RNA sequence: UUUAUUAAAAACACAGCACUCUGCAAACACGAAAGUGGACGUAUAGGGUGUGAUGCCUGCCCGGUGCUGGAAGGUUAAUU
RNA sequence: GAACUGCAUCUGAUACUGUUGAGCUAGAGUAUGUGAGAGGAAGGUAGAAUUCCAGGUGUAGCGGUGAAAUGCGUAGAGAUCUGGAGGAAUACCGAUGGCGAAGGCAGCCUUCUGGCAUAAUACUGACACUGAGGCUCGAAAGCGUGGGUAGCAAACAGGAUUAGAUACCCUGGUAGUCCACGCCGUAAACGAUGUCUACUAGUCGUUGGGUCCGGACUUAGUGACGCAGCUAACGCAAUAAGUA
């Protein structure tokens, strides 16, 4: 429906245990919402609500 | 850029009939305002070639419209370029 | 133009965060600015250590203002030295409901 | 900027002058002026102690406020002037009390804006602050070395210093020489880069232009006889020896630095 | 510009270029030192050296002798 | 006799072309609302990783290859941990996905700015298509001036291989790659397919909209197939190399 970078709990299940964005061929999401997912995840990473990688 | 308010100001000043917004005069006046407004942007970003392409396109369209007016009503073309200073 | 700005302040300097915030609220409201939302998320465990610290104080506030006041706020965030991070975003609407994080 | 001369004369073919239309065309503020006569590079013994100095135009000394101790009194930039004594421009400051001073003009400093000196001053080009009230990473100039002595470093046209960090009572500076140094944090610096950044872009063009600035011609050592220079002598062109000064001091890499008292104020140098 | 008085030149200088030194009580120079010049300048500055507008450019060699950096080892003064 | 395909001047015709007057909306444009996008320009910033520097632990190797050797290392390397400097690129997302006239364009944020797609209404009333000369833009390399310089790396040096090895492989390594402002004007700059318009079986994907009842339809792109037609053949085939 809609997506934001503050939805950390929602963004946790689209990011892998190593911190990588899970691809659309796996999650099944549409291209538009995958694009919004990616930009929100990068913004959350900058805000340090999510990790870039699992070894900082 | 131009806003809706000043775009409607230009349209109301160069109205040919009631709420026409499609005559050569109103089109050329809107193009002239937009070009004069974008000159400021291009004085700042002169390496902007992609936006300058669109600016050149609106210059070409304004020239075509002015040629069409010159062929259509000569006095109308002369008066319009007299207001717009072209 | 509406702006959603999130501030990351040092945990040691969290005692002055209220004055920190009200300074920017007063600056915005002075110049015909509207504070459409303001919340303090509190101390939060950072996903990665910023500047050799592992917790930080998060403060979000969505406002509406002009370019000149935005530049003033940006310079204030940059030279505050207590705000260890900032994120300024441009929003089309005005956001008022409480965020899911608070 | 730089303007090329048309090659109307062979002496004009390579003149590239620095031109600043915004410099004052009038005369300097006469109260801040002193008479200043040439030395010819001669000391109180009458001996040439610095060669190649002689002639040139008469010029007054402008009294520059390098210290900037009129703290917390705003000053307005009345005008920006050319100074014959230095490569940088000088800003005439007019304080709220009416007192006028000359300072080094920053690159981003214009006529009308207000400069401030002291500790509670904005970080804007032209303001003078102690180094502890200056945030890391800003470009500064006119650095003090002793507290209260006045600006000594980074004063030439285009000068800038990087404030890298702080390690106690010392501020860590990177100089244009490529030297990382520490300076007491209670010393002052001025925000911004020094004006006239295209000083080293100019071309004198002819020998007379160098003579106008008080520079006498320079005779190579190998062009002399051995009684004059270590490089003198030879039938035809010859060098024959490692390069040296006319006093026998190597000129191709030999370091000449004695100061053992200041050795601990220097962090490092750059190697290129 | 130059060999006043047998040499005016292709010699010197030159704008330009490079290397190198110099963080300021600068390096460097005069001086026995005080005191000076550099400079009431501050690395876009100042000193030394070479080369010598400009155009196109400037290959290989660090063995020798210098210069710069390093200190594991050998040798090594007064002294004790 | 015919012909001399011609020229000139009168007369007639008005379907088409030309020149004109008026009208029209279907081509082309305008105003208004939504939408997507690595479109462009200027700043700022983040996180990994490399290199360098300074330290703690630690000790005899590291590195490299098909093997080696050059090289680095007991003056303490490599490995490991902690600080510092700096430059460049932006993993994952990522996709016959997107945007751009082409060349091209990927972290994130702000500012300035172009085009496009879309639903309806209103408006102008053929304002169009193409385009010699011309002008603009135009990968990479290269050039000029001024900065920068981590990695990579022409040249260059050494080590191998080899009959030789001015190479391929290895170890280093400078211009360059990066920035600013300008030149250059070329690429297998390619879809080896000029641009624009109309029409001509169909099937299955995908991107951005839209309208209906998870599908149905309709649009503008972007792909894979496949008739008729075309082609020397390969093949193209509504994104034609078909019919004009």
């Amino acid at each position: 429906t809609h997506i934001d970078y503050k939805d950390v709990e929602l963004l946790k299940q689209y990011i892998s245990e190593n911190g990588k964005i899970v691809p659309s061929r796996i999650t099944g999401t549409s291209t538009k919402y995958q694009r919004q997912l990616a930009t929100a995840i990068k913004q959350a990473r900058y805000l340090s609500l999510l990790p870039y990688t699992d070894n900082h | 850029m131009l806003t809706n308010s000043d775009r409607e100001q230009i349209i109301a000043q160069y109205q040919r009939g009631e709420n026409d917004t499609g005559s050569p005069e109103v089109q050329v006046a809107l193009l002239s305002a937009r070009i004069n407004d974008l000159q400021n942007h291009f004085k700042a970003h002169k390496a902007d070639h992609h936006s300058r392409r669109g600016l050149i396109r609106m210059v070409n369209t304004r020239r075509k419209l002015l040629d069409y007016l010159k062929g259509k009503d000569l006095g109308r073309y002369t008066t319009l370029i007299s207001q717009l200073g072209l | 133009r509406h702006y959603e700005v999130v501030l990351l302040v040092h945990p040691d300097q969290s005692d002055q965060v209220v004055g920190m915030v009200e300074r920017y609220i007063k600056l915005v409201q002075d110049n015909n600015g509207i504070i459409h939302r303001l919340e303090d998320w509190g101390r939060r465990q950072l996903a990665y250590p910023i500047n050799k610290i592992h917790k930080a104080h998060y403060v979000l506030f969505n406002i509406e203002t002009n370019g000149e006041t935005l530049a003033e706020l940006e310079e204030l965030f940059r030279y505050n030295d207590a705000i260890i991070r900032s994120l300024v975003m441009r929003r089309d609407d005005a956001i008022t409901e409480e965020s899911q994080l608070a | 900027p730089i303007v090329k001369a048309k090659p109307t004369s062979p002496g004009r073919r390579f003149v590239e002058k620095v031109v600043h239309p915004h410099l004052y065309k009038g005369r300097p503020f006469a109260a801040l002026l002193e008479s200043k006569s040439k030395t010819g590079g001669r000391n109180n013994n009458g001996r040439i102690t610095t060669r190649h100095i002689g002639g040139g135009h008469k010029q007054h000394y402008r009294i520059i406020d390098f210290k900037r101790t009129k703290d917390n009194i705003p000053a307005t930039v009345e005008r920006i002037e050319y100074d014959p004594n230095r490569t940088a421009h000088i800003a005439l400051l007019k304080y709220a009390d009416g007192e006028r001073r000359y300072i080094i003009a920053a690159k981003k400093q214009a006529v009308g804006d207000t400069v401030m000196s002291g500790e509670a001053s904005p970080i804007r080009p032209g303001n003078c602050l102690p180094l502890k009230n200056i945030p890391l990473g800003t470009v500064i100039h006119n650095i003090e070395l002793k507290i209260g002595k006045g600006a000594q470093m980074a004063r030439a046209a285009g000068a800038s210093v990087q404030l890298l960090g702080r390690d106690g009572i010392y501020a860590i500076l990177r100089l244009r020489s490529g030297e990382t140094r520490r300076v007491h944090v209670n010393c002052r610096a001025v925000i911004g880069e020094v004006s006239n950044t295209e000083n080293n872009l100019k071309s004198l063009g002819k020998a007379g232009a160098s003579r106008w600035r008080g520079i006498r011609p320079s005779v190579r050592g190998v062009a002399m006889n051995p009684v004059d220079h270590p490089h003198g002598g030879g039938e035809g062109r010859n060098k024959g020896r490692h390069p040296t000064s006319p006093w026998g001091q190597k000129s191709k890499g030999l370091k000449t630095r004695h100061n053992k008292r200041t050795d601990s104020m220097i962090i490092r140098r750059a190697k290129k």
